[PDB]
RNA sequence: GGAUAAGUGCUGAAAGCAUCUAAGCAUGAAGCCCCCCUCAAGAUGAGAUUUCCCAUUCCGCAAGGAAGUAAGAUCCCUGAA
RNA sequence: UUGGCACCUCGAUGUCGGCUCAUCGCAUCCUGGGGCUGUAGUCGGUCCCAAGGGUUGGGCUGUUCGCCCAUUAAAGCGGUACGCGAGCUGGGUUCAGAACGUCGUGAGACAGUUCGGUCCCUAUCCGUCGCGGGCGCAGGAAAUUUGAGAGGAGCUGUCCUUA
């Protein structure tokens, strides 16, 4: 007979910064958040998460050779039909989807992952409008 | 034996400026150059001796010990010298004059060629066959001069076109 | 950087001071008033609205009315939007007549191109047919759907459906003559566009 | 139960690791990951449990 | 060119250089310029 | 136009020289992404401006509900671009 | 591809060749870029980067292939149930009818040959082309758009000038 809180939660805004880390493991515990599997009033079926803005994600890093490698590969269903974008493709044309699409794949899917996935947004730059809800300052374990 | 490990030395009128982490301008007569470094390397400077030191003894420490010396080498010459590369053309209806700075190229083409220098690089045309581009910059003067040459290579048949002081041609003999 | 927008009517054939005949539409544009200058520090972009018909007191809406009534010139029909214009040099209300163009340059026109209903598979995507003797009982018909195994027909393949309709545009024409006097502009080319349709005269990118 | 555990860890800097293993030499307490959640939500009095393995991790 | 997996020097005065992650004879002669891959 | 592929380059070590390299740059194709054109906010991330209509009558304690309207739209009817 | 193995299919998976609609890979036939050349120049040979676009019209053959005629800048190869028969044709083998040669005393045979021979269906679901009705879009309604995102188009020869 546990505990299973459904909708009595009280949420939360972090915001976690993209100074000068790697996407993965930048990605790696707000995915964690976006679920707030943290937090210990953890069902695994209501959406216990809180909200996350990152900001300045334009300006995230990657060792290796992976500025010119990992090509991010979206698909139509027109017959031949795949548009190949290279990672800083993506990292200067746009990069409003280069964390989206980090954490797309981070969350886990059925129709309550689009439900957490409603919690996430990303701002270039340091824009931040979010005047309005007093946003928390987190720091990940590493 | 090793191009790093001796010194580098101020002759007279240049001011070598370690200013920033690696943003290091040295002024003087020919002109004033900048250049960003390694912030591994450790480049400290004596009374007008240049002295530039490693933490280690890796792959990249063997790299960058030579080459940030031997660039502040060149970054000497082209302050208190300068550079310039001469460009003979050779053959017949070849020539080249200057419009103000705009290079005219009135080489082999049913049009003439313009050549701009961007950067303030002297070019210097002394007649219709010599093209000297003189400068401060190695990686300047030596890249404006080669795409120079990218207008007309030379042909080792009949040697032709662009071509620089003492470039020896190779000189195929087709019938 | 410009445009004014007018009405079709049909075809003539004007001599241009030669024995040069050339094919000749008549486009009419009653003298258009910008209704809206959309500014890019409110709008974000860059852009301006014309208007054109005289429209009468039963067809007008409420808010058909206050939005031209702002720069109060008239209620006009049909509103379209150009971008990319110089807007230093217009202002709200102001009246464009023919006074634009001249009768020898490069004009761009678009519009909205006439209709075939439901016609199928051989005049809506020019296709060919089979053969109409040696005993086949095929003829007029879409041609194969695709192989076996990828168990679906791709989104790319065409088929019967509803021929014409949409928006058309014809790249790099030219004025044949200027007629401002009646508010005519004569453009050398066949133009899309039934009788009383309407249509963007810009100036095309050469 | 576990993830809940790992959960009042991290309020704590501990594992979930150094929880359970803390545990079998903290006491050799038997706390069942069911009922050691029902600790949780009395997490002022959880941490007497956490931190008492924690000096029995040192 | 000659483009081909086993790359060896020829000549005396053939320079065997690892360029650009493949590996290249630089010499003189241009006939001897052999790449792999 | 932008960034590259093969090349073609400079500069320049490791490895006093040489070296189109590891740093630092420039070129370079009917390729690639925009530029051209059409479609497109159900882009559930549902955008953005322009004006109009305004906060009415009843339950009900509220929550909520229905029942006449505004702006406009429909049934219907003469119609074919 | 010629083939091995007999695993699914003999309470049926209709099989070659053309017509219809094309789509996909790159070991490229043209077009773009180049490197070397026994590359004078004009043609060329050869590897390399290239898949965005194109790839002719006929006589014979059931033809695929190939020969041939005539062009073209080029006449690419290979999939995709040797693509496509609930889209089409039935010439081809492979039904009995007929005949020739040979085999067999014989009935009859023959991937040897010749002549003639019914190709069925009204579309549930997914899938496409097109159109619409509802609600959504924390008020209702009227017009115009930014553009997420997609698609189409993306081939080139002769001649003039430089000369």
């Amino acid at each position: 007979t546990p505990m299973a809180n459904a909708s009595t939660i009280e949420r939360k805004w972090l915001v976690v910064d993209a100074a000068g880390k790697t996407l993965g493991r930048l990605s790696s515990e707000v995915a964690a958040i976006l679920r707030g599997k943290h937090k210990p009033t953890y069902t695994p079926h209501v959406d216990t998460g809180d909200h996350v803005i990152i900001i300045n994600a334009e300006k995230i890093e990657l060792t290796g050779k992976k500025l010119t490698d990992k090509i991010y590969y979206r698909h139509t269903q027109h017959p031949g039909g795949l548009k190949s974008r290279t990672a800083l493709e993506m990292r200067t044309n746009y990069p409003e989807k280069m964390l989206e699409l980090a954490i797309k794949g981070m969350l886990p899917k059925g129709s309550l992952g689009r439900q957490m996935f409603k919690k996430l947004n990303v701002y270039r730059g340091s824009e931040h409008p979010h005047e309005a809800q007093k946003p928390e300052v987190y720091e990940l374990r590493g | 034996s090793r191009v790093g490990k001796k010194l580098l030395e101020i002759p007279s009128d240049v001011t070598v400026t370690l200013n920033d982490n690696n943003t290091v301008a040295v002024k003087g007569p020919k002109g004033e150059l900048t250049r960003t470094f390694h912030p591994d390397m450790e480049i400290k400077v004596e009374d007008n001796v240049l002295t530039v030191a490693r933490p280690s003894d890796q792959k990249e420490h063997r790299a960058l010990h030579g080459t940030t010396r031997s660039l502040l080498g060149n970054m000497v010459e082209g302050v208190s010298k300068g550079f310039e590369r001469g460009l003979e053309l050779v053959g017949v209806g070849y020539r080249a004059s200057k419009s103000g700075n705009k290079l005219v190229l009135n080489v082999g083409y049913s049009h003439p060629v313009e050549i701009v220098p961007e950067e303030g690089i002297e070019i210097e045309v002394p007649s219709q066959t010599k093209v000297v581009v003189k400068g401060t910059d190695k990686e300047r003067v030596g890249a404006i001069a080669a795409n120079i040459r990218a207008v007309r290579s030379p042909e080792p048949y009949k040697g032709k076109g662009i071509r620089y002081e003492g470039e020896v041609v190779r000189r195929k003999e087709g019938k | 950087t410009k445009g004014i927008l007018g009405r079709k009517i049909g075809m003539t054939q004007v001599f241009a001071e030669n024995g040069d005949l050339i094919p000749v539409t008549v486009i009419e544009a009653a003298p258009n008033v910008v209704l809206q200058k959309k500014t890019a520090e409110n709008d974000g972009y860059e852009a301006i609205q014309l208007g054109f018909d005289d429209k009468r007191e039963k067809l007008s809406n409420k808010p058909e009315k206050g939005h031209v009534a702002k720069a109060e010139t008239a209620p006009k029909r049909f509103v379209k939007e150009l971008r990319g214009v110089e807007m230093d040099a217009y202002e709200v209300g102001q009246e464009v007549k023919v006074e634009i163009f001249s009768a020898g340059e490069i004009v761009d026109v678009t519009g909205v191109s006439k209709g075939k209903g439901f016609q199928g598979a051989i005049k809506r995507h020019g296709q060919s047919r089979g053969p109409m003797s040696h005993g086949s009982r095929y003829h007029r018909r879409p041609g194969s759907m695709g192989p076996v195994d990828p168990n679906r027909v791709f989104k790319g393949k065409l088929l019967p459906g509803r021929m014409g309709g949409e928006q058309i545009t014809v790249q790099n024409l030219e004025i044949v003559k200027v007629d401002a006097e009646r508010n005519l502009l004569l453009i050398k080319g066949n133009v899309p566009g039934a009788k009383k349709s309407l249509i963007t005269v810009k100036s095309a990118v050469k | 139960w576990i993830t809940r555990i790992n959960a009042a860890a991290r309020m704590n800097g501990l594992s979930y690791s150094r929880l359970m293993h803390g545990l079998k030499l903290s006491g050799i307490e038997v706390n069942r990951k069911m009922l050691a959640d029902l600790a949780v939500n009395d997490l002022t009095a959880f941490n007497q449990l956490a931190d008492a393995a924690k000096a029995q991790l040192n | 060119m000659k483009v081909r997996p086993s790359v060896k020097p020829i000549c005396e005065k053939c320079k065997v250089i690892r360029r650009k992650g493949k590996v290249m004879v630089i010499c003189e002669n241009p006939k001897h310029k052999q790449k792999q891959g």
